[PDB]
């Protein structure tokens, strides 16, 4: 049963999530995201810090690269 | 081969193990560890296949990769071992670990940036190559994003526990693997990760030399926890989907199963066990 969809600016970045299981984009870059058996969510730059929701996580990525570009996977 | 707590290193020993470490950056060999770290992490999944994290193999998978590690840094000093970082007795930014003739200190709070030791960017000899945020230097906030490192009391409370891991064998695990991981209850090795920031937080934390120190200790940890439980062992035990039991080979190397790796002492041993 997936999250449903996101999109907004966060700290002057586009972030946007969606149903594929998730896919979650910064800048049109997309970001690895992964879902736990609690429904938690962790992305690749927040892999040991469980979050509620891919828009969390997003935002917690935002944060994490202080403006810099995402780099594909 | 002993392993010994970084905070008794002398002053040799710390010159020759950066400096292995730097050389095995030097010839491209120590980027591939980072990668194959990174790949497993976005590959184990609690619902699915999974080896090197969130699962019973987690442990037996980085005793082998630090071995894996440890025997790339005697190919280039064979007087080199891997340190073990105590986060529970070393605690804060002040430890001896986070000297400029060791690991260098925290990051800079505009950007991140290590500015001191041997792995700072400025040095030339520390490029971030194997990446997901696109720069490319050292980064870290020591206790920036968790105020605490685990307590000795925290350690212990998990080296009590006499499960080594229960179904479903994932993050939603009871049990000592998972509260060794920090998936649930007061959260050990995760939460190092956490609390020292920039790549360590990531998916790819071997970047930063810190990583080697962190897992040596989470592997000295399994060990103090199998003398406290020697009625307890590695499970699950034969049979079990998309999870590695006992007589299981693991990848990436396929050669060799949690049951070659649960007695340490066959590899090396600690200062003090
Ligand atoms: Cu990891
Ligand atoms: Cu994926
Ligand atoms: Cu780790």
């Amino acid at each position: 049963a997936a999250p449903e969809s996101f999109d907004e600016v966060y700290k002057g970045r586009r972030i946007q999530g969606r149903p594929a299981g998730y896919e979650v984009f910064v800048d049109g870059v997309q970001l690895h995201v992964m879902r736990n058996a609690d429904g938690s969510w962790i992305s690749v730059v927040s892999h040991y810090d469980p979050v509620p929701t891919p828009r969390a996580a997003a935002r917690a990525a935002v944060d994490e690269l202080q403006g810099a570009p995402l780099l594909p996977f | 081969t002993v392993r010994k707590n970084q905070a008794t290193l002398t002053a040799d020993e710390k010159r020759r193990f950066v400096a292995a470490v730097l050389e095995l950056k030097r010839s491209g060999r120590y980027d591939e560890f980072v990668r194959t770290h990174n790949e497993f992490i976005m590959s184990d999944t609690d619902s699915g296949e999974r080896t090197g994290h969130r699962s019973p193999s987690f442990l037996p998978w980085f005793r082998r990769f630090l071995l894996d590690f440890e025997q790339a840094l005697q190919s280039v000093d064979s007087s080199v071992t891997l340190p073990y970082w105590d986060w529970s007795a070393d605690r804060t930014v002040r430890a001896s670990l986070w000297a400029p003739d060791f690991l260098g200190g925290t990051g800079r709070s505009t950007d991140g940036r290590v500015m001191d030791g041997p792995f700072a960017a400025s040095t030339g000899n520390w490029p971030i190559n194997v990446r997901v945020d696109s720069r490319t230097y050292l980064r870290r906030s020591l206790g920036g994003s968790v105020a605490e490192l685990p307590t000795r009391a925290e350690v212990e409370s998990v080296l009590a526990i006499s499960a080594y891991d229960l179904p479903p064998y994932n993050s939603a695990s009871e049990g000592f693997r998972n509260h060794l991981e920090g998936w649930r209850g007061v959260n050990l090795h995760n939460r190092v990760h956490v609390w020292v920031g920039g790549q360590m937080a990531t998916g790819v934390s071997p970047n930063d030399p810190v990583f080697w120190l962190h897992h040596a200790y989470v592997d000295k940890l399994w060990a103090e926890w199998q003398r406290r439980h020697p009625d307890s062992a590695y499970v699950p035990t034969g049979g079990t989907p998309d999870v590695v039991d006992l007589n299981e080979t693991m990848k990436p190397w396929n050669t060799v199963r949690p049951a070659d790796l649960l007695d340490h002492t066959a590899y090396y041993t600690f200062d003090a066990l």
